C-alpha cells in the first residue's frame, strides 16, 4: 500500500505508447519482475498549480475501481521532478487493431468484447462514475481476448440521487452524443453508452460510423442515420439550447436498420437501442448487458481471437 | 488494499518529533497551531468544512513520518491547504494561501516560508504526495454527525442544539491526533455522545429503542462506551 516511493529507475523504458493529458505513456519493464507495464507520465515541474488537479482527479478515480474489464492502476513512482502511473501492459488498443486492417472481428469476437466493455462500464455507472472519453483508442485488448476499458483523465463523479450540471465540451466528436451537441450540461451516464453504441456499429463497419469536424456537420450525420430529434422521439429536447439553432437539413426518418441491415439481427437490436437520440430511452449499460446479443454470451467457453503478435 | 491511517497511543508517543527529542507537550502544541493555521487561513479564503478538514487530516498524517525539526508547521499547513483545495474541487491558487499566510503570521512565524515562499509550498508538495501515500480521498465527522442526526425522532430544538455544540466539538478535535486514532464515523458519534451529556439530553428517547441506552450501536458497530469516554475527555482537554 505504500505508494509514490519506489523509484521509475526500477523499469526500463522501451518506447513512447501514447500522447497523455499530462505526460507522455510509456511502454516498460519491471527490471525485478520481468513484467511488462505501461507508465503514464505526470509532470509537476514549471506547472503554476504543481501536481494537476487533472490527474488528482484520474488518481482519486482509479483507487476506487477493481473490475477484471477496467484498467487497475499496480503503484505511483517517482523520478529519482515527475511521478509516473503504472499499468499492466496491454498488448493492443481497438483502434490500432481496426486500422491495421490485419484483423476481422467475428460475431463471436464483437460479442465477446462487448460483453467485457458494458460489464466494465456497468461496473462504474454503478460506482457513480461517468468516463467521458469513450473512443476506440481507449480500449486496451490482450492477446488472450481480455478487454480493459482505458483512460479515466476525464472521469467524473456523477449525482445519481438529484442533478447537478456537468462540462459540456466532454467525448471525442465522433464519439459524442446528441444531447451534449445539443448543449446539454445535466447529462447522464446515458452519453457513455452513446459512445459504446458508436464502437459496436464501428467493430461490424471497421470505419468510425459518424465522422465530421465539426459540432452542427456531426448533428447532421447523426440525425440522416438515426433520425431527426423532435419531441415526437425526444419531447425534452426542447429544452436543449441549441435545438433551434442547430437543426438538420431535412426532417429525416431513421434509417439504421436499413443501413446496418448486413449486422445479426441481435446485434442490431442492441445497436438500435444504444444508439436511441432521447437519452432517458437509451438502454443503460445494464440493459444492454441483458440483450439477446449479451445475454448468453459465456466468457470462458469463448476462443481468443486471432490477434497479430505484430 | 488501502494503508492503515491509525495508530495507538503508545505509536503516538514515538512520533519522529519525539524521536528527535521534542517533549510530547510541544509537540500538541505544534499540531494545534498548525490546525488552526490551516482553518484560520481556509476560512478567510472561503473554504469549507471538508476542505479545511482534509488539509488538516494531510497536516497530521505527514506529521506521523517527518520531524517538525525538519519541516515548518505553517508551510506544511499551507501545503496541505492548497492540495486540499485540489482534492476537494475547492482549488485556490497558491499565491492567495501565501497571501493569507502573510497576513495570519507574525514576522517570525512567517520566517518559516523563506525568500521564495510559493516556491517553498510547490516544493513540498511532491514530498506530501509520497508521504500520503497518493491515498487522497479522506472522509470526515461532519457528514456522519449530520447523517446520524437526521435519523433522530424528536424535539426538533433539542436535536438542533445537540448538532450545533457536536459540531462544535468536531471542530476542535481537529486540533488534536484524534483523526490518527479513531474513524471518523465514531468521533461524529463521541461528538453527539459528548453533547448529549452537557446539554443533560437522553438521546436513546429519540431512536427507535427508547430503552436500549446503547443509542449509537445503530449507527456504528461495537463501539464501548470507554472508547466514547476516552475521546471525549481528550476534546474536553482542550478548554482544561
Ligand atoms: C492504460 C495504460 N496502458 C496499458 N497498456 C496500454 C496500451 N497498450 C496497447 C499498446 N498500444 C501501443 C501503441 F500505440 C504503440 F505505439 C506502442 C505500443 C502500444 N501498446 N496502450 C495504451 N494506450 C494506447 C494509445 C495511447 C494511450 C493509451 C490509451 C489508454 O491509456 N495504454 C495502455
Ligand atoms: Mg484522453
Amino acid at each position: 500500500s505504500d505508494w509514490g516511493k519506489r523509484c521509475v529507475d526500477k523499469f526500463d523504458i522501451i518506447g513512447i505508447i501514447g500522447e497523455g493529458t499530462y505526460g507522455q505513456v510509456y511502454k516498460a519493464k519491471d527490471k525485478d519482475t520481468g513484467e511488462l507495464v505501461a507508465l503514464k507520465k505526470v509532470r509537476l515541474d514549471n506547472e503554476k498549480e504543481g501536481f494537476p488537479i487533472t490527474a488528482i482527479r484520474e488518481i482519486k478515480i482509479l483507487r476506487q475501481l477493481i473490475h477484471r474489464s477496467v484498467v487497475n492502476m499496480k503503484e505511483i513512482v517517482t523520478d529519482k521532478g515527475a511521478f509516473y502511473l503504472v499499468f499492466e501492459y496491454m498488448d493492443h488498443d481497438l483502434m490500432g487493431l481496426l486500422e491495421s486492417g490485419l484483423v476481422h472481428f467475428s460475431e463471436d469476437h464483437i460479442k465477446s468484447f462487448m460483453k467485457q466493455l458494458m460489464e466494465g462500464l456497468e461496473y462504474c455507472h454503478k460506482k457513480n462514475f461517468l468516463h467521458r472519453d469513450i473512443k476506440c483508442s481507449n480500449i486496451l485488448l490482450n492477446n488472450s481476448g481480455q478487454i480493459k476499458l482505458a483512460d479515466f483523465g476525464l472521469a467524473r463523479l456523477y449525482n445519481s440521487e438529484e442533478s447537478r450540471p456537468y462540462t459540456n465540451k466532454v467525448i471525442t466528436l465522433w464519439y459524442r452524443p446528441p444531447e451534449l451537441l445539443l448543449g446539454e450540461e445535466r447529462y447522464t451516464p446515458a452519453i457513455d453508452v452513446w459512445s459504446c453504441g458508436c464502437i459496436l456499429g464501428e467493430l461490424f463497419t471497421k470505419k468510425p460510423i459518424f465522422q465530421a469536424n465539426l459540432e452542427l456537420a456531426q448533428l447532421e450525420l447523426i440525425s440522416r442515420l438515426c433520425g431527426s430529434p423532435c419531441p415526437a422521439v425526444w419531447p425534452d429536447v426542447i429544452k436543449l439550447p441549441y435545438f433551434n439553432t442547430m437543426k438538420p437539413k431535412k426532417q429525416y426518418r431513421r434509417r439504421l436498420r436499413e443501413e446496418f441491415s448486413f449486422i445479426p439481427s441481435a446485434a442490431l437490436d442492441l445497436l438500435d437501442h444504444m444508439l436511441t437520440l432521447d437519452p432517458s430511452k437509451r438502454c443503460t449499460a445494464e440493459q444492454t448487458l441483458q440483450s439477446d446479443f449479451l445475454k448468453d454470451v459465456e466468457l470462458s467457453k469463448m476462443a481468443p481471437p486471432d490477434l497479430p503478435h505484430w | 488494499t488501502k494503508p492503515c491511517w491509525y495508530w495507538d497511543k503508545k505509536d503516538l508517543a514515538h512520533t519522529p518529533s519525539q524521536l528527535e527529542g521534542l517533549d510530547p507537550a510541544t509537540e500538541a502544541r505544534y499540531r494545534r497551531e498548525g490546525a488552526r493555521f490551516i482553518f484560520d487561513v481556509g476560512t478567510r479564503l472561503g473554504l469549507h468544512y471538508d476542505t479545511l478538514a482534509t488539509g488538516i487530516i494531510y497536516f497530521h498524517r505527514f506529521y506521523m513520518f517527518h520531524s517538525f525539526k525538519q519541516f515548518p508547521r505553517y508551510v506544511t499547513g499551507a501545503c496541505c491547504l492548497f492540495l486540499a483545495g485540489k482534492v476537494e474541487e475547492t482549488p485556490k491558487k497558491c499565491k492567495d494561501i501565501i497571501k493569507t499566510a502573510r497576513s495570519l503570521l507574525n514576522d517570525v512565524q512567517f520566517g518559516q516560508f523563506g525568500d521564495d515562499p510559493k516556491e517553498e509550498v510547490m516544493v513540498l508538495e511532491r514530498i506530501l504526495l509520497q508521504t500520503i501515500k497518493f491515498d487522497l480521498q479522506v472522509e470526515h465527522p461532519y457528514q456522519f454527525l449530520l447523517k446520524y442526526a437526521k435519523q433522530l425522532k424528536g424535539d426538533k430544538n433539542k436535536i438542533q442544539k445537540l448538532v450545533q455544540m457536536a459540531w462544535t466539538f468536531v471542530n476542535d478535535s481537529l486540533c488534536t491526533t484524534l483523526s490518527l486514532q479513531w474513524e471518523p464515523e465514531i468521533i461524529a458519534v463521541a461528538v453527539m455522545y459528548l453533547a448529549g451529556r452537557l446539554c443533560k439530553f437522553e438521546i436513546q428517547e429519540w431512536t427507535s429503542k427508547p430503552m436500549y441506552r446503547r443509542w449509537w450501536e445503530q449507527f456504528v458497530q461495537d463501539v464501548p462506551v470507554d472508547v466514547l469516554e476516552d475521546i471525549c475527555h481528550q476534546i474536553l482537554d482542550l478548554y482544561s
